[PDB]
């Protein structure tokens, strides 16, 4: 049982979901999102006659206001009775000591933790921008769906039609359906990303190779993206006006592995699209009698005494980030 | 024998 | 309700167009803008005989001087009902205090305000320098067309004739385009920022890519400026001889978000080109009975006894931002 | 005979393997390599209810945890009858000192010695990263098959169908093949490192030529590991997206130098890849009494009394380096 400050990391490297577009944190004191407390946009034109003026203006309370976070508490134990993880020799005997060997692995364990609460983050975060709806479930736990209110047209479909593996390898130039599914998207799209095989038929037409800019041609932060998190977004280059990169980002699940992004899908919209991080109740009798009641994270550890007499790592969250326009992103699913 | 016990030319700290 | 000097930002943030370009602020004591009052440029040859010297010279007399400034005064409420933006675990403790959140939140409400007006100042910025003309418009408001005097010259396009896209994608060189375009611009151009396709379509030239110099060569501090709103203008690099640079900045209106720039514009001119920032009259009872009737801002925190009895925060401004020489830069709609 | 401490080099410059894709170090109190012992991939997804927590997790289990470390002691002598590596002119009268020609020919020794496994370790590298097969072999030694488990399609061949010598030299792309080759690798590749004359066929196209940047375009710190071992890989430059970088190492045999690397070979993967560097026990009763079974290497200066009475430098070691996920890359023989 060591003190709460021992939580350092200085690791935030999510893959570019929670840090770009889903910036908008609201930790709150209370259990539930209360989409009519969110200010989000706010009314905005009106202005009054020069002689006085108007009423007051309020959060312009938002329909739906009532989803259940997902208040994920993991654990482990971080029992002195493994070798750790050992940097290459920097001196095994404070490894040898129970202090450091105990300290730095309540670090392996928590960070652990947060990846994994990272992790479960992004893939709510794929199905949210990949079909508007999530899936707030688990077992003893009814199935909530959260729907931000995707519309049709942000989810037509390539295979609708005439098919990009059904056209010709060499002529056909997909720029024309890469319009067509920016039209109806509330914006401007200035990322391309794909999912591998998905950019593999887009970039099979010929116009697609000899119309993309191999070059750097360093548009914006992007580039220091992908170098930060040189792991599974990978920065293929321009395609002129737009930037082309793809997302080949894995989960492990309990027994296998396989990838966040579905066979063939994309999302077309802006890198400033505005993302909510509602985060519920931290129900910790530590955290309500400190106030962090409405925060993002709450790790500690501590010592069990009786039948299970050991000493564990307890991280706690309860994350609801969504979208503040479904609309923005409009969802196709490939040939 | 002067193998096995060395003395630089250098001031007595340095030296030592 | 907070004093006036609770108004401190030191976040001066705009996208190099009225601090680099338009630095030449105006507010008046008087409603409108008097271009006649305004010297401007001084008539600046003429000298007088070794005997005696001349007649009196004076502010001489522009021929247009009345146009309404844009009087925008919005608000906002500061309600100490929300959960506020907190910054990663400064003690929220002060939070559940009411007088740092109102406090702070003043602080973020205000800051939207002036970031508003920024961004309105910035599109009237860009109509400025992208067609000479400005809507001075609103409803329950008549709109004036506040014009500079852009010539046509300075108004000629790109698609008249032959195309950059209609155009060998590897053997031609805009260069020729970009001093024809250059010497109608009384003056040296320094800067080819481009909206983002606009630079797409000039860089699929080979020339240019070849001609461009990546590297710093740092020429001016326009690279400090691009370092500090590493936001949404971009330093391409040097085509050798002049900068290159993108904007793609967005304003986000009532229900959707947009960029500044139309599809494919440039404006060639200096960096140097004189901006007037006129302001007018400030109609609170406040600014006039202390002597603001004549500065750029003015915010206040106010509380309505009655039926509306809540508390407020009131920014009131009057900007009237034109540019001195409308044929200074060449207005270009692109391929 | 001098101490352990005379150890002293700060000379770590492995050729990017070691340093870059096999960080991953596990120096064990035990003779072999229990790869159910190594945590390595943690399962990594699931949660429990919010009622309650579940199970423990282990390790989980690794199917195959037996091979044999390659434990390598070779040695020297630092016979005081050499004149030894006279750095220009740093007093030879301490070389004429039998103490300062010892000690900085124990560190000659020594440094060779290092250098040596090295090398051995960078051909142990080299198979493992081009077929998941690894020989641990010597004379009375059985060879042990170590397989990490590079599956068909990482092995699939270039010279198979039509081979890049039989294409056109001008206008076929090879970057076509690039992504046929890196989709099935389980992740984004970002280094494209070849053997000569692959690069030299590589780039014998065309299209290759005008589509790769020669210039420093500096994204990450592999310049930096290029200026460092500025010995055998040799950073070509940009091919836009990817990095090019050609290694022409090679090791001096028996009798004879040959490069590491085959013919005309290639890996494509990530440059964060995850590699093991599993230890063995070193059978020195110094380590053992000192508790330094379970490290990296292990020198010794040390005097034999009788037949062979003399005074040797002893170095130790047992790596078992492998690759955690053989089908991070795919192997490719070239045309």
């Amino acid at each position: 049982a060591q003190l709460l400050a021992a939580n350092e990391q200085k690791f935030k490297f999510d893959p570019l979901f929670l840090r770009l577009f889903f910036r908008e944190s609201y930790p709150f004191t209370t259990e539930k999102v209360y989409l009519s407390q969110i200010p989000g946009l706010v009314n905005m034109a009106l202005y009054v006659s020069p002689i006085v003026s108007g009423e007051v203006i309020r959060s312009r309370g938002g329909s739906t206001s009532e989803f259940t976070p997902g208040y994920v508490k993991p654990k482990h134990e971080v029992n002195p009775q493994m070798t750790l993880r050992r940097l290459p020799d920097e001196d095994p005997q404070n490894l040898a000591d129970p202090a450091y060997r105990r300290r730095r692995i309540i670090m392996q364990n928590m960070r652990d933790e947060e990846l994994a609460i990272a992790q479960v983050e992004e893939m709510q975060a794929v199905s949210a921008v990949l079909k508007g709806k999530y899936t707030m479930t688990g077992e003893a736990f009814d199935p909530v769906e959260v729907d931000m209110g995707r519309s049709e047209e942000n989810n037509i479909t390539q295979s609708g039609g005439t098919e990009w593996s059904k056209r010709d390898k060499s002529t056909y130039d997909p720029t024309d359906d890469i319009e067509a599914y920016a039209l109806n998207a509330s914006g401007v799209v200035n990322i391309i990303v794909f999912d591998p095989k998905g950019w593999a038929l887009f970039r099979s037409f010929k116009a697609v190779k000899e119309k993309l800019d191999t070059r750097r041609g360093s548009n914006s932060e992007l580039e220091t993206a992908v170098k930060d998190l040189g792991k599974a977004v990978s920065y293929k280059g321009m395609y002129g006006d737009v930037a082309i990169v793809v997302y080949s980002g894995q989960y492990v699940e309990n027994g296998v592995k396989k990838n966040f992004l579905p066979d063939n899908t994309m999302v077309l919209g802006n890198t400033q699209a505005r993302g909510l991080r509602t985060y519920g109740c931290i129900q910790d009798a530590d955290a309500q009698r400190e106030g962090i009641n409405a925060s993002a994270r709450y790790p500690k550890n501590w010592v069990t005494t009786g039948d299970p007499a050991r000493e564990f790592t307890m991280i706690q969250s309860a994350p609801l980030m969504l979208l503040a326009d479904p609309d923005e992103f409009v969802s196709v699913q490939l040939a | 024998q002067l193998r096995s016990w060395n003395p630089p030319s250098e001031s007595v700290d340095a030296a030592l």
